[PDB]
């Protein structure tokens, strides 16, 4: 349920939205805000952010030196495990090309989905608050106490006559 | 010394302040997750046990296998008091139950034979290619999670089935007698004894309370600035907050 | 039986304070405000230049 | 077949508020919510000691382990004196071994185990604010004195032996602490007073009270008894006649239902006879340690009241 | 092993106090 | 009536919470029980180890809760208040009081 | 989190809190009953022993016998004042408590399996491996410890009585499989209401207090009094409230 | 890469001598020699109380296997007051931890090793022997008595609260140790008064000054606050209300760079607020032993000065 | 694929000509009183000891 | 189970009368005239000259 | 082992108040 700006999944810039609704949007559904928590965290190589020396991927490791394509998977499949709200990893296809020295592995992470605790922040309320009446209908009635009564008596008229 | 010594020192700052936050953050997930149970299966596993190991679902309760339990051993007891009579004997007076200690060993080998992926060990493992799954290596992180969370952990047993037991102590020797495996040890004793329904819930305490810390007031004890409202409806509130509640000045 | 009646204490309760400058909520709020002679405003249409 | 277990209660109330009638701690167990926090099963260490002296009886109690909500309900209370009453026994049966208020508490929880702390006192707010300011002339009974000040010191009236016709022979007058006042009453007419387990207790030194307790090994006493003196100095003598100066020592197995104004009897093989009882400390270890009480006893050499 | 021994040494201090100071309205 | 705001309150959701606080350099202790078919918080105060609270009341917003018993030597005379942070028409829940949760319960007391 | 976890959180409670209510119940009323009296059978048996076996019933006299016994010690201790006496003064000796301690066996693979033994309660005669034998003796070796039993010892030579169980020991080696190895330990116990009257001897209580929530202790703890069921409202009440009033 | 290891430095200097100015220990530092004994890397235990009351703060020191030659130094000045300063830190800067006046000093050396033993005084010359002889009549303003007494006592003055317009009632005379006088002073103004580490602090009761100092397990905390009562006994209450009463307790790696007096900010997870300082205890074992510092904590209730 | 970082100035490398065996260890303790109830913060971690032999 | 009913029925009807203006006593008179807007006065303090 | 050093501060105490009292006609 961690809010944040949303991230566009296709682009990488954020999600300003449609020609039609251009805007700002946050992610909301944990689903989209887990999507960009690990961008983020994958796409930072590791010291490479001023202000948090600990923050980030280690790439320098691997890239550009002979390495154990066992070891890698493990500091890949660890790295997300670090959120607080993944419940599993599903599968894991890790492949390694050696005439073209490229690595690319596949997976998905399973995630629930939460309850948003309280309204007050975002745009609505939940509640139905009663509407005035109108002219002296308080102090001497209202017609439509007539109006359906007559309803009921007509509807009571058409059912009895078999059709 | 010199200004491009000055890089190296950051590097040892960093990288072993890095390594304690993966440490300790990962330590940190664990007992804020309740709706996590782990289950070791010492032995009984093929006789009458199988009907629990079909229970655990690999997402939130999880199975601990060993490939090999060597022996394990059971042992409670209990203190008894005396007191001396003037007969030149002694006497006995209550007496009390000292809880009770569990202890088993193992072995975790780098050739299984038995790899079934309902056990949690083997989630990522290798079908085809066992030695290079590092199995050995996998077991230690995972091992190490369960006790330095203070996990209270349940033991399906053949003879018996143990519940509310804490780790205590484990041991890892690679000894060049076997290679390839790991001999592992561990000892356990019993450690014995918001949100929910209104009705069940009954008077509880929180004792003295300051000035909430997430809030104004704090600041003027902290000395720093009070944050700007947002503008909306604005006329409306300022009106009557400034008249009812004041400033903190 | 006993789980029943706890609604019904709790109702009870919720009723006495409907006629307290605190605790009023919906149509009997207007009640305790109407002795002063203000209502609530209705569905309003915004107007500028 | 059982075995022979201990088993104990404690119990916390209210605080406790003088007024103007006497105090009673029994009054106090409950709490707002009603029944009272009572902890049973914990480890428990404590150690209480009684006497026949101004002073107030003090008893002190650690307890590991325990739950938040009820160290909570300590930290505030900590400007008022929450009543306490202790219970111990065998297993059928608890009989009451101290009342007073938590004079002090403190907390302290080193990594593993918190222990939490108490000094307790019997009656040692009223015994230490009691202020009096009484006069009297020449012919006044002395009977009459004593009962005016007990009434300020505002305690039931546990027992006490009337002086009969005496009367003052000068003036007198008494300000300050009433407990200061009667103590110094006790010197100068051989009275012993000492308030006890929310009793007043005023007798006469020397005299004793029935056997009201028979120690022997069924009743579950601890070794043979030994003579050891009564104080830890020796008066100048002629060689009042009547006063102690005598005692011995013995040791059983708890049991609250005795006091230091009460009355033994001494069935052994070596020593027989009828003693005093003049200091009183009981033990306990729940799991480990002792639960036994000490007696400390004196002669007597006067009528027997 | 002196730190058994300190405590032990500070709990009766801390009674000996506490006996001297106690009750009072000052 | 000038008015200062120098105490702020918050609530962990727990149905039978009961803690003490210090008001005007005077102690108290709140008692808050969560009713569940009128979904509101009712406050009970009271002196410290009364016997029964002096006085409880059901809490709103924009209420002044204290004002039909400022005449009792243990009552504040300070405003307590709740108002939200967010949008106005929001009121007052189970997990939504405090200083960042969308509702300010709020203790002011006057200039003297 | 979601609220499908909060729904197994309550599970992982629920049944672990049910566990205590089971274990910790059935020592609640083990200890609740002293008419039952365990035995332990440790040899002896055959060398006259019998006389005293046949007595053991099924609902009082509990009996217990061990597939296999393999070694079992009796011993007892004494101590002296180490420094010289003062001269007969013989009584500078104390006696300490008796250990007794014994090593056994339960196999899967019984050779007699007597009925009358407790062990063997409701064991199936044809299939004994199914019946699980070892795991029916800890469940009854810890109960009989945890409730704190006055165990009696039948041995070659003696026969020893008031022993608690202070140990056991139990492990299931790579060796001797389909077996359980148990050792257990024990000492004496110097132990020293409806009754005859000609036996009642005087007691004492202590101070007591209000007992129990009476119709006056309900008022301290603020509970509302009970009502009095409407058997009879004719009789007592004119008398009730006139000569005992009313807790106010 | 290095540890995180301890250091420390203690210093001794030429004997005080009281005279008609305030005395500053730091001057008496250089001995006739120039430069000072140090000892730096020699195994020592020290043990250093400090409070805010009228006694002085006292520390305890020992010293193993010193030379010859500083001991012979020591056996003379034993008439004498020597000048000890006393620093300890991490392995980069030491703060100042106490000063003062060597009250004791004695040897033993049994066989293998020889143990120097130290009892050191906060400016107990002053405090014991600074005598007075002072009037005043009806209608003088409070607020002068003060000045005049504290410079009679010939301390600096680290920080005072003046009483603004107050004026006597009656007549006042001053006689005897001038602390003394002034200690009787702040019972009937709700004022403390209290001298450490050669300064005169002058505050009252109740209030407390920002956050200069904040706890937290980045901090260097160790293990969680428990709540402990203040004083080892209970005060008759009417339940001025603006006293103390309330406290807490902290423990923390050593830090010199505190007092008293001061104030300090709880940043922990369950308990969080602003605290005084009442007592602090540093105890220091250089090759075995702690190295941290307690801190004992009082609730505040009046205004913020 | 990390042995070959190490220089010969900064990242100082040892190895031994022959190591028979290495053990790790950790330990923990817990109160050994019957808690008062949940009460799981009666646990301590203590630090991981490791040894080895070489030649 | 009638005589835990019947406290029911007790407890509404106190209420009714706790809210009229005869049944008025004490803090519940406070609450009443409180509706209005209105509360009662504290303690005074002369005025000279 | 507390046993041990309970019994040497009782020891103690009663020097002290040996030391106290002692002697005096009253």
């Amino acid at each position: 349920q961690f809010k944040d700006l949303l991230l566009d999944p296709l682009t990488g810039d954020l999600d300003f939205g449609t020609p039609g609704d251009r805007g700002m949007r946050l992610a909301l559904t944990n689903q989209l805000s887990l999507r960009q928590r690990l961008y983020l965290r994958f796409a930072i190589w590791a010291g490479d952010w001023y202000f948090d020396e600990t923050f980030g991927f280690p790439y320098r490791t691997f890239v550009g030196k002979k390495t154990v394509k066992a070891v890698l998977d493990g500091r890949i499949k660890s790295e997300v495990r670090q959120e607080p709200d993944v419940l599993q990893i599903t599968d894991f296809q890790s492949t390694m090309d050696v005439v073209s020295r490229s690595y690319k592995c596949f997976f998905t992470v399973v995630t629930a989905e939460g309850e948003e605790i309280s309204l007050a922040f975002v745009g609505e309320d939940e509640y139905q608050y009663p509407t005035p009446p109108e002219s002296n209908v308080q102090l001497c009635g209202d017609e439509g106490v007539i109006i359906n009564f007559k309803n009921k008596l007509y509807y009571l008229i058409n059912f009895r006559l078999p059709k | 010394i010199s200004p491009a010594q000055q890089a190296q020192a950051d590097k040892r700052a960093r990288d072993a302040a890095a390594a304690k936050r993966k440490q300790d953050t990962e330590v940190s997930n664990a007992k804020s997750r309740e709706d996590i149970q782990y289950t070791m299966f010492v032995s009984g596993l093929r006789r009458g046990r199988l009907n629990e190991f079909e229970r655990k679902n690999r997402t939130d309760d999880l199975a601990i296998l060993f490939d090999s339990v060597t022996t394990h051993t059971y042992t409670k007891d209990y203190n008894k008091s005396s007191y001396a009579v003037e007969s030149k004997a002694k006497a006995s007076d209550h007496v009390t139950t000292q809880d009770g200690k569990f202890t088993f060993s193992g072995t975790v080998t780098d050739s299984p034979y038995l790899i079934d992926p309902r056990n949690m060990i083997d989630r990522d493992t290798d079908k085809e290619n066992p030695m290079l799954a590092r199995r050995p290596a996998k077991a230690i992180e995972i091992l190490e999670l369960i006790a330095d969370s203070h996990q209270l952990v349940t033991l399906v047993t053949e003879d018996n089935i143990l519940s509310n037991y804490v780790i205590t102590s484990f041991q890892v020797d690679r000894s060049s007698e076997a290679g390839s495996s790991i001999n592992v040890q561990v000892t356990l004793e019993e450690f014995r004894f918001r949100t929910s329904d209104p009705k069940k819930a009954k008077n509880a305490n929180t004792g003295t309370k300051q000035t909430a810390e997430d809030g104004a007031v704090d600041d003027s004890a902290k000395q720093k600035r009070q944050t700007p409202y947002i503008g909306k409806n604005a006329e409306t509130k300022e009106r009557w907050e400034n008249a009812a509640i004041g400033t903190t000045d | 039986f006993n789980e029943r009646e706890y609604q019904l204490w709790l109702l009870m309760g919720s009723v006495y304070y409907a006629q307290t400058m605190q605790g009023a909520e919906g149509i009997y709020l207007d009640d305790l405000l109407g002795k002063r002679g203000i209502y609530r405003l209705g569905k309003t249409r915004s107007t500028g230049t | 077949m059982r075995a022979m277990e201990r088993t104990y209660t404690l119990v916390i109330g209210r605080p406790v508020v003088i007024g103007e009638k006497p105090v009673n701690i029994e009054k106090f167990a409950n709490t707002s919510k009603g029944d009272a926090y009572e902890i049973k099963d914990l480890h428990i260490e404590f150690n209480v000691k009684k006497d026949n002296s101004k002073e107030p009886n003090k008893g002190y109690v650690t307890v590991y382990n325990l739950s938040d909500e009820v160290v909570n309900y300590l930290s505030v209370n900590q400007r008022e004196s929450l009543a306490v009453m202790l219970h111990a026994g065998y297993n059928g049966d608890e009989k009451l071994i101290f009342s007073g208020t938590v004079e002090y508490v403190e907390d302290d929880f080193p990594e593993e185990t918190r222990t939490t702390k108490f000094i307790l006192g019997d009656g040692t707010l009223n015994l230490t604010t009691a202020t009096t300011a009484r006069s009297y002339r020449k012919g006044t009974p002395v009977n009459s004195v004593l009962n005016d000040l007990i009434a300020d010191l505002k305690l039931p009236k546990g027992r006490v032996i009337d002086f009969g016709n005496q009367t003052l022979q000068t003036s007198m007058a008494f300000t300050g602490n009433a407990s200061q006042n009667l103590a110094n009453l006790a010197k100068n007419t051989g009275s012993t007073f000492s308030v006890q387990d929310g009793a007043v207790y005023w007798t006469k030194e020397g005299s004793r009270f029935n056997v009201m307790f028979e120690i022997s090994e069924e009743g579950g006493m601890v070794g043979t008894p030994t003579p050891k003196q009564p104080s830890s100095s020796k008066k100048l003598i002629k060689a009042h006649d009547i006063k102690e100066d005598v005692g011995m020592t013995v040791s059983t197995l708890l049991n609250g239902a005795i006091l230091p104004e009460s009355t033994v009897y001494l069935n052994t093989r070596y020593h027989k006879g009828f003693y005093k009882v003049a200091e009183l400390t009981h033990r306990g270890g729940y799991e480990t340690g002792d639960w036994i009480t000490e007696l400390g006893l004196v002669e007597t050499r006067g009528e027997l009241i | 092993l002196r730190n058994m021994v300190r405590a032990v040494v500070d709990e009766n201090n801390q009674f000996n106090f506490n006996m001297l100071i106690q009750g009072g309205p000052n | 009536r000038t008015v200062v705001r120098t105490f702020d309150f918050e609530l962990s959701g727990y149905p039978d919470e009961t803690f003490r606080v210090v008001l005007d350099s005077v102690t108290y202790e709140l008692r808050f029980m969560w009713n569940e078919r009128d979904e509101s918080w009712f406050m009970s105060l009271g002196d410290i180890g009364a016997q029964r609270p002096t006085i409880t009341s059901k809490l709103t917003c924009y209420s002044d809760i204290l004002a039909p018993y400022r005449y009792l030597d243990n009552v504040p005379d300070g405003n307590l208040y709740l108002w939200p942070l967010g949008d106005i028409r929001t009121r007052a829940g189970r997990f939504n009081i405090g200083p960042l949760k969308g509702i300010q319960m709020t203790y002011s007391s006057l200039i003297e």
